[PDB]
């Protein structure tokens, strides 16, 4: 009852990064501390970690596992939007606004990064462990998915979304609202399959599967705080952030069809304003007047 | 902003549900009184006036050294009696933005619409006070405008031509089209556009000189004339502009046709360089009996015949070309040629069109030549003689190449003025004047048909402005039978002027004696057929104005055949852009595109309603692309039958039509006599 | 050396069916003789059910196996392409011109046909047999892949070019103009890719994958003049298809840095319409001898 | 796969650690025996083949016509006295494939070697028997290569011109610019090169009377030109080549270099037409000192001047201009206009560099006019005088543009025969008659310039083979001293030969009693330097042969003072692309690229050696990229001294070379007096 509709909104937002000229971000960048930018490039960075993954394993091997020509067809635009759109992204704002030993340095502080190579770890390991033709394993990965795409990249997105709203690195958050308008409906959509995978199962196996979806989830929001204090703590807005993502974890949640897990908390005011002619034969009568 | 462009653009702020059209009145009197009189320089007599542009440059010493000082003034004294308004802020921009005198830095301005007036009228007159009044009152009543390359060059010293089209017959040789470039280019630089034929050059894989396969063909010509156009643009301000024209059953037909594809490579794609096909009545028939048509190699023919392809009646010999074992053909489907032309106008406006048959069964010099292209305007359509370009060291052959004055008669202002016999007649005494002072130097053909032929063209606009301010639809009978009486009179009244001109010189154009006028078979129709108005409400539009009866067309047929004639050709309906907005007038005889016309000049946005537009004749306005071009193209075959050479027939086509739409407005034109079409417009 | 000018290039050129209105091409299809909407409905399912091989398998595949990020997204972009693109340009020339019910069996024909199924289970089965970290089975694989993307359509493309380069079907044949584009620079990408692997090899196993490469496409071009003359010889083009099979395959060759196979032919002329070594600065003393 | 290939194929197969040398000779035979012999026309009687060539249209019977048939007869029989063999299959392929007659199906074979030379003598020598018979001796010995196209069309009625390289200047103008589009579609179609100078046409954004910032530049002439030279390509044979040279100083120079980056825009970049650019010393002066340089717009020179930017000495003129207010320039950096250069001659070999001051202060006619550019292979060094080609009726102003005939000494057989003197003298007399046999009727300049310079061109070829097969090595100082040797006395025996022709004919050259030869300003260092061999292997290499002395060259001087100087100019070292094969000769006097070529031809590789390469001398063929290129400039320095002309020097460079390296190499050539430098081949 959906897909189509689904295939329709997804090649519709197509886009290229390079729609967005980035040279005007480049004085509001200038005049950032330089705590406010490294918090800004590691940022950027576990985003394009986290993309990187999603598009070259997740999407893949959801659309592997899933039935259908057109939810394939989905499922392989979505994987396709991860690693040539939104990976690369990153890459052009990294480009514009910093000098190549700061992009150098960046990207090796993502592979020796403690909770970006634990979320990874956990993520693509629920990805690697579908197995063909079982259903559950496919869930469990699929909720992985769903808490990639509407849980975990908000700890990222806070940030430039925190400086758009302010009016400052604009084109950069014309670039990461985009990529969130993609992931707020890859969201919904793998919630979807995950749902009709769960409403197959007897009430017994159903409450064995919330329980994972649960247990999963506060594991890696344990995770997350660490990794938004490490990145937060020092332009003081670590407490502003959890609020954030402990919004956004309840909407992963109920993305899957579940209940909301934590209490609503005031988010701050600045994020939610960063949010040919046609060709007929000639007849014989046409000649004749 | 400026306020006149502010006035301006209040025309669409619509008042009471209706547009506010006075305010255009206001935007050019603010236009004037803010931005012309603050510009324009004043000197304290006309003497001192004259005497600075003779001493800086601007203008030429010897035309007006013709008259004292004292005719002089009473010329321009006749211009400013009139006390001309532009009735448009449109009018008045273009004028003093395209054609009034500006100083060396384009910083103030020089002449004022009364001074170009006069200045065009005592060059046309040579010497003659009387007659340069004469011209004074006609251009300022505004009932003859002289083309844009005329009114804007006439007298100045630092001027181009002031003939801009050209047509030039290239032979099938390398000195040939060496010259043709060469010739391109110089008529490039002068300002005029130029057109060349291109049937006469052998098709690709011909042998040059017994070694096979040797030939690009047409397209590596047309190559080298689209770069020598690119070359020869003038500053770029205005980009050099050519026309190809290939006949139909040419071997590069489809090839030629493939340079205006939109998927077509850079090696081959031409961009500067317009093109037309000529379709014989041979083609017309082998696509209507959707037989297997051929095209030739022309050199074949050529070496079988001795006589090139397009030189030749295809009606007559086609069937001894595809017998014929020593002539090289190659099987073609005629009607998919036509959807193919159909598609590329639909998708580009290309091909120009003409009707082979349909200009030289009425074409008056047949003896002379037949009519084998036209020019880059599509309208111009005279015999042509190709020459033979030698060897450096031997003397060259020179022929006919194409090249007439043009001139527009405003209709609404020669029929409110009653004065259809004056105008035309002093309209073509300029024509004549301009073809006498024009000296190309550096193309021989142009130059010898110039002299020879005596060729002018005397067009008409304002058709439409005319029809819808005295209520007749385009489409209506009533406009085509007001057009058939008034050309009519303007082709009698343009004859009798070429018998007087030849009477008075004492000489008719060469090889008149060949020519229907001197057989008196061209007054056929004339003598036999009346043109009166066969309705009331047209016959009362030219009450007080004598309309020509057979009796008076048989005195006219002798007199010519007792006199001769001096133009070989005299009338020929241009596009007439730019000039148009200047005499407030719609464009040439077509029908309007848009009955209020928005344009951005610079970072300005300005609105033109049409001259004469209100609410009373809001609905006599009709879009051209509204209209059923069937009817549009009745009017212009009604128009056609009166004109000697064509008529630049633009096709305003919807969206909604298909290619099979476009091919039976071609094939109704056809039917209906028409010579060229122009343009396939589609909005 | 080349991946991110491929991917340029092939992001440039993204599309969507929806573009080319197809309706326009019963005013041509009806004027067609039993036999050549046969020979065209046959032709067109082909490539369709070829195609859905590529979109489900052969991209997927090489993308899974491939090393490399940019690699990956350029692969996964072209696997959208297959799924997203494709496979839907081809239904819709399919619903425009046939009714359901003939759809339904020509499908059920060419599903059925010998020659059709014989090419596509023998690069299927290439595709099937990867093996995680195995070079020379990615290698053989990607030699397929070429062969199809470079080759094996054009046998299909043909007819439509025949048609377009006449003035008919020409909607569905500028959709067909715009597949066979992608398909050529996929052909390309996929054909550097595997000229990687293969110059990696020792001489002796370079002359082994050159061996496999012709032996294969000894097997494909004879069941190619099978397939051929099947559908072409009811419409008398079978000679000139053959030559058009044969210059395509010595451009796959090319693809994978081998020599033409086939002597030079021209092709039919209706289908032909169809279709720094481093900067120093002077330092003075240079002038001087 | 054919025997000879395959026979020809064993040379790469390496037996007891050493190619198959011994293989071509069988390939050959087998190529022959296999295929040469059968597919040649045997006729019964030389009487028979002859007046079948002659009435089938492949010969010519006004040459023959000249001989009684005995003569023809004794002629062809010299011819096969020889019993000539070719020493590879190379030779043989070449000559076979690429000169040999064929029928007109290019089916079966006509010629032989023997009567293809037979033919060539018999057309030089005009009537003398004893002269063709000479001639014979001299091409079947292979002292003596006729270029290819006098070579291939020598004695043939479907011919080209026997010249392929023209030199015409473009003067600024319109006309001018057409005519030289004209005459350069002209000479394409003859198959010659044509070189353009472009260094007078005014720059971009130049006024055009008047009008300021009007003009294209050099550019678009180069546009015009590329499209004109890719139209007239040869009858679609072989592609149409060209060459554009522009000045330094030029304004447009750097718009001239952009036609050649790879990421050249399509509305800029230009494929068929080389650049070659012209460097004062004054550019090298001020780049050596670092000081910002200045490009000048022509015109502005022309207009306060009177004289071209290029008919002036920059050396001098250059402090003039820049100090000069009414003379228009832009700053530019010489350093970084020159490292331009090595970086587009890196990427594309391009252009072509030509140092002006070390051609003129050794050029002997400088009166006429300074050498102001080369042809399309950088060695024709000689005067030109630009064309001021009217309008259409006006009559044009006749210059002269540079056409010279070309002739190669095989110095490995000139040296083995000791036949220098005679195989000079026999040279010149052969080029001299194909000057005075050239008339071309499109080129007036060019025709003017041949009937008064009678400038020809006898290069030399086979140096490094020569050198390589008698155990010297390319770099080594004997390979400049015996360059040195042999060619001061090619010098001189050109000299006393072309004296001898203008003793004979009563006449010299046009102006030549204002050139260094009349005043004795030429022979001061032959008079004054002794050019013996320093070695006493080379002195051996020149046993049995007189070297010209100091009191030798006094009476030379002496000689040409008496009685004058037939050509203007005699000597220039072409590239003798594929007529060295042919002769089994390495190419020009540049050093071998590679000891075994490997080429394919059709589906079949083949392979050649380099002439006389074996075990012993294969590490004196050193390959040119392993040379040392100073070394290389020194050697053609050494020549260059005696040779009137230029040299076409292609610069031989690794991969690994940077830009500064490609720099220092030509500063270096520009230090050791050379004129030209050809080529940046890379590794
Ligand atoms: C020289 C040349 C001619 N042509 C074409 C253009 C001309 O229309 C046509 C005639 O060339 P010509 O200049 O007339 O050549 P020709 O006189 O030697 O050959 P022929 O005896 O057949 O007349 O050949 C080319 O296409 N490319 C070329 O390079
Ligand atoms: N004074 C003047 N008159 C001009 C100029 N441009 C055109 N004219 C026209 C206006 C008159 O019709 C005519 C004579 O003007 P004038 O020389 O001032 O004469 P007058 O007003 O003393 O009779 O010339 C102009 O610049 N100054
Ligand atoms: N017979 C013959 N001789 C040829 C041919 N092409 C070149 N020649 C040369 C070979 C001889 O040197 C010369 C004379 O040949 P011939 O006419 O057979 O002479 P002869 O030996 O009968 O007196 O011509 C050729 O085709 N036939
Ligand atoms: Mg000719
Ligand atoms: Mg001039
Ligand atoms: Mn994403
Ligand atoms: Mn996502
Ligand atoms: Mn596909
Ligand atoms: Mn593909």
């Amino acid at each position: 009852d959906f897909t189509q509709m689904f295939y329709n909104q997804n090649v519709k937002q197509f886009w290229l990064p390079e729609e967005i000229a980035l040279n005007g971000d480049l004085l509001t960048w200038k005049y950032l501390g330089k705590n406010e930018q490294d918090t800004y490039m590691k940022v950027l960075a576990g985003l394009t970690l986290l993309d990187t993954e999603q598009g070259n394993t997740g999407m893949p091997i959801v659309a592997e596992h899933v039935d259908g020509h057109q939810r394939k067809a989905v499922l392989n635009f979505m994987a396709m939007m991860e690693n040539a759109v939104h990976a690369k992204s990153y890459s052009n704002i990294f480009m514009t606004l910093a000098p190549t030993e700061t992009i150098n340095e960046v990207f090796e502080w993502v592979k020796q990064n403690k909770y970006l190579q634990k979320k990874a770890q956990m993520i693509v390991g629920l990805y690697k462990a579908i197995q063909k033709d079982d259903e559950i394993s496919l869930f469990k990965a699929m909720v992985a998915s769903v808490y990639l795409e509407s849980f975990l990249f908000y700890s990222g997105f806070y940030y430039p979304l925190y400086f758009y709203g302010q009016g400052k690195l604009m084109q950069s958050g014309e670039i990461i609202n985009l990529i969130l308008r993609d992931e707020a409906i890859h969201g919904v959509y793998v919630g979807l399959l995950a749902q009709e995978i769960y409403n197959k199962q007897t009430e017994e196996k159903k409450a064995e599967l919330r329980e994972f979806a649960i247990d999963l989830l506060n594991q890696l929001y344990e995770n997350e705080l660490e990794y938004t204090e490490d990145l937060y703590d020092q332009v003081g807005l670590s407490h502003d952030v959890k609020k954030f993502i402990r919004y956004n974890a309840n909407k992963a949640l109920m993305n899957l069809g579940f209940d909301p897990y934590f209490e609503e908390e005031d988010i701050n005011p600045i994020v939610l304003n960063g949010l040919k002619a046609t060709v007929e034969p000639l007849k014989d009568d046409d000649f004749y007047f | 902003v400026p306020k006149w462009i502010q006035l301006n653009n209040e025309i669409m702020i619509q008042k009471d549900g209706k547009f506010q059209f006075d305010k255009d009145k206001e935007a050019v009197h603010s236009y004037f009184v803010d931005y012309i009189n603050q510009n324009t320089v004043f000197f304290h007599n006309l003497k001192e006036k004259l005497d600075y542009l003779v001493e800086n440059q601007y203008y030429e010493e010897e035309f007006l050294s013709l008259y004292s000082f004292e005719d002089i003034k009473e010329v321009f004294k006749t211009a400013y009696a009139k006390k001309f308004r532009f009735p448009s802020f449109m009018s008045a921009f273009k004028f003093y933005n395209d054609y009034a005198l500006k100083t060396n830095d384009k910083k103030k301005i020089l002449e004022r619409y009364e001074d170009r007036i006069s200045i065009v009228a005592l060059f046309f007159a040579n010497g003659d006070t009387e007659k340069a009044k004469e011209y004074v009152n006609l251009m300022i009543n505004q009932e003859y405008q002289p083309s844009t390359p005329t009114f804007l060059n006439a007298g100045r010293k630092r001027r181009g031509e002031l003939v801009s089209c050209f047509l030039l017959e290239v032979n099938d040789s390398l000195n040939d089209i060496s010259r043709a470039i060469d010739i391109s280019m110089q008529l490039s630089k002068l300002g005029g556009g130029v057109s060349l034929n291109l049937s006469k050059l052998r098709a690709k894989g011909e042998a040059i000189k017994d070694v096979e396969n040797a030939t690009k063909g047409v397209v590596g010509v047309m190559k080298l004339l689209d770069n020598a156009f690119r070359y020869a643009d003038q500053m770029g301000q205005r980009q050099g502009s050519g026309a190809a024209y290939l006949n139909i059953f040419h071997r590069d037909i489809n090839d030629f046709l493939d340079t205006k594809k939109i998927s077509a490579d850079e090696d081959v794609r031409v961009k500067t360089l317009s093109i037309g096909v000529v379709i014989p009545d041979k083609f017309v028939e082998l696509a209507r009996e959707d037989k297997a048509a051929y095209v030739f190699y022309p050199h074949t023919i050529y070496k079988e015949y001795g006589q090139h392809m397009d030189e030749m009646d295809m009606n007559e010999m086609y069937d001894k070309f595809v017998d014929n074992p020593r002539v090289k053909k190659e099987k073609i489907n005629p009607r998919k040629l036509l959807e193919k032309l159909a598609m590329l106008r639909s998708e580009s406006g290309y091909p120009y069109i003409m009707f082979q048959d349909n200009v030289n069964k009425v074409h008056a010099n047949n003896h002379i030549s037949k009519v084998k292209f036209s020019n880059l305007c599509s309208e111009v359509l005279q015999a042509s003689q190709v020459s033979s370009y030698t060897d450096y060291d031997e003397e060259d052959e020179i022929g006919l190449d194409i090249s007439c004055n043009l001139g527009s008669l405003n209709i609404l202002n020669v029929m409110e003025h009653k004065s259809i016999e004056k105008t035309v007649k002093l309209a073509t005494d300029s024509l004549t004047h301009v073809s006498e002072t024009t000296d190309i130097r550096n193309a021989p053909a142009v130059r010898r048909a110039n002299k020879a032929m005596k060729s002018i063209g005397l067009g008409a606009m304002n058709l439409h402005g005319y029809l819808a301010q005295n209520g007749i639809a385009y489409e209506s009978p009533e406009a085509r039978d007001f057009a058939n009486t008034f050309f009519m009179m303007v082709n009698f009244y343009s004859i009798q002027r070429s018998a007087e001109i030849a009477k008075e010189k004492g000489e008719t154009f060469d090889q008149y004696e060949g020519s229907t006028y001197a057989t008196g078979e061209y007054f056929d129709k004339y003598v036999s057929t009346d043109f009166s108005p066969k309705y009331e409400k047209i016959a009362n539009l030219f009450e007080g104005m004598h309309i020509p009866t057979t009796e008076d067309w048989k005195k006219l047929k002798a007199f010519v055949a007792e006199h001769g004639m001096y133009h070989s050709y005299r009338l020929c309906i241009a596009p007439t852009g730019s000039i148009s907005y200047v005499q407030s007038s719609t464009a040439s005889v077509m029908p309007i595109m848009e009955r209020i016309e928005e344009r951005t000049y610079g970072n300005s946005k300005t609105y033109y309603p049409m001259p004469g537009l209100a609410s009373n004749n809001w609905f006599f306005y009709k879009e051209a692309y509204d209209m059923d071009m069937f009817k549009v193209v009745d009017m212009i075959a009604t128009i056609q039958q009166h004109i000697d050479q064509g008529i630049s027939f633009t096709l305003f086509l919807k969206d909604t039509m298909t290619t099979r739409d476009l091919n039976r407005i071609d094939l109704y034109a056809h039917h209906r006599g028409i010579k060229t079409i122009y343009y396939a417009r589609t909005k």
